[PDB]
């Protein structure tokens, strides 16, 4: 059985940790909701 | 049950101890999560029951108690924040500039941040704090890291 538990407020935090890149990827989305790479 | 707006953990006691299978957003009395997290199953909030209302396996989204409420979209230019809620760890905001998922049916924003599958459902926010989508449905790239779509539903 599944249960929910509050974890926090939804707010933008000024001066948050900035990380991660911005790649442009060719993808396909199948009938089951799974993304795959088209290369 | 607790109906206050905010981010929530989705937990289960059907494995060893208490395990976090995902995350979700409570907004306007409606709970929003990714379909792969609950598989459309009913949820408990204290001594209350949340029944599914809308869902779609292809979009990988599900809403509880009412129709999908989140309609903000990534503007295609500005940085965004992943409000990550990892298993056994506190909620933490991570800023990034989204990449793109190019599909035959159009482009979608994507966040190149890698958190375990139990983080699925964590919201992605714009500068005014509006939810532009949920983290957790993506792909594994050449280097083995995860890149997730910014998945947003439709508000009727
Ligand atoms: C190891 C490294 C790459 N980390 C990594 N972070 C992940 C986050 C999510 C998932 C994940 O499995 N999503 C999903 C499951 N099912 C669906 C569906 N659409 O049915 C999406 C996998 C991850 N792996």
């Amino acid at each position: 059985d599944m249960y929910i538990e509050r974890a926090g407020d939804i707010t933008w935090e000024k001066d948050a940790e900035v990380t991660g890149n911005s790649p442009r990827l060719d993808v396909a989305l199948d009938e089951s909701g799974d993304f795959s790479l088209v290369e | 049950g607790e109906t206050t707006d905010g981010v929530y953990r989705v937990m289960t006691r059907r494995l060893l101890g208490s395990t976090q299978v995902g995350v979700g957003v409570m907004q306007e009395g409606v709970f929003h999560t990714m379909w792969h997290v609950t598989k459309g199953a009913a949820l408990r909030s204290g001594e209350g029951r949340l029944d599914p209302y809308w869902g779609d396996v292809k979009q990988d989204l599900v809403s509880y108690c009412g129709p999908w409420k989140l309609d903000a979209a990534w503007d295609g230019l500005s940085e965004v924040q992943l409000l990550a809620v990892p298993p056994g760890e506190r909620a933490k905001n991570i800023q990034t500039l989204p990449g793109i998922f190019k599909t035959k049916d159009g482009d979608i924003g994507a966040v190149a941040l890698d958190y375990p599958a139990g983080t699925s459902g964590s919201p992605i926010l714009d500068k005014c704090g509006r939810v532009i989508g949920l983290y957790g449905n993506g792909v594994v790239i050449k280097n083995g890291s995860y890149v997730s779509a910014i998945t947003q539903g439709k508000r009727e």
